[PDB]
């Protein structure tokens, strides 16, 4: 609590896990390479005000 | 009045007074549930006699119990209150107001047996006698030491808590969690001292 007193919490309170839910994402096993693709437009379009 | 004894092989035989004292009044409640009669010589008159094969027949007494325990189980014995085994004989060496081992000879008879009860059960898959839960409060007195001592003990990690509580709460001293093995072990390994 600001630093100041530390909360009333008993010692066994705090060895209790936190569980959460969560997205993650892995390359799956044998896979030699990862490609990666996108593409770009390129417009002359700082010559005149919209 | 006075002790005066000489060639004292029993174990009521020896001391000062007060632990002399400390011994008639736990023979009396344990064996002398007659309801008072005013028998006050002839009720006591017989504790000596009875103390002369004590090295031999306390330990005969606390056996009997545990197979008639056994037989009326209900629940998996990891789960089982030490007292429901017992039936208070820690509390009672409370009476004798000394606290250390070599004085409080009932005590150390106790523990005699316990050692022993421990030693030819060792773990297995299926939970057995020696898995049983005691309070904070009977490790209190077979360690021979005050409870605050047994938090301290706990909180730095010399022994392991076996039930889980809830939140927001705390474990007062009558609920049942360490087990005996894990108590005696540890009594053994650095308790001792020269008394």
């Amino acid at each position: 609590d600001a630093n100041l007193k530390p909360k009333n919490i008993e010692r066994y309170e705090l060895a209790y896990s936190n569980p959460q839910t969560i997205e993650a994402c892995y390359v799956p096993p044998n896979v030699d390479e990862l490609y990666c693709r996108f593409s770009l437009r390129v417009e002359a379009n700082s010559m005149r005000p919209y | 009045y006075g002790c005066s004894f000489e060639s004292s092989n029993p174990l009521l035989a020896i001391g000062s007074l007060s632990a002399r004292f400390g011994a008639l009044y736990w023979y009396q409640q344990r064996y002398l549930s007659d309801h008072e009669a005013v028998r006050d010589d002839r009720a006591l008159t017989k504790a000596i006699g009875h103390f002369t094969a004590w090295p031999d027949a306390f330990w005969r007494e606390l056996q009997q119990m545990v197979d008639d325990a056994l037989v009326r189980q209900t629940k998996p014995l990891n789960h089982t209150d030490f007292v429901d085994v017992f039936g208070s004989v820690v509390a009672d060496c409370r009476q004798i107001p000394m606290r250390n081992t070599g004085q409080n000879f009932i005590l150390k008879n106790l523990i005699g047996f316990l050692t022993d009860l421990v030693a030819r059960h060792p773990q297995c898959r299926v939970a057995n006698v020696g898995d049983l839960l005691l309070s904070a409060v009977d490790a209190a007195t077979l360690l021979s030491t005050s409870v605050e001592q047994v938090r301290r003990l706990h909180h730095e990690g010399f022994l392991p808590l076996s039930i889980r509580p809830a939140s927001r709460n705390t474990v007062s001293p009558h609920r049942a969690v360490f087990h005996l093995r894990h108590v005696v072990e540890l009594r053994q390994a650095r308790m001792q001292s020269h008394h």
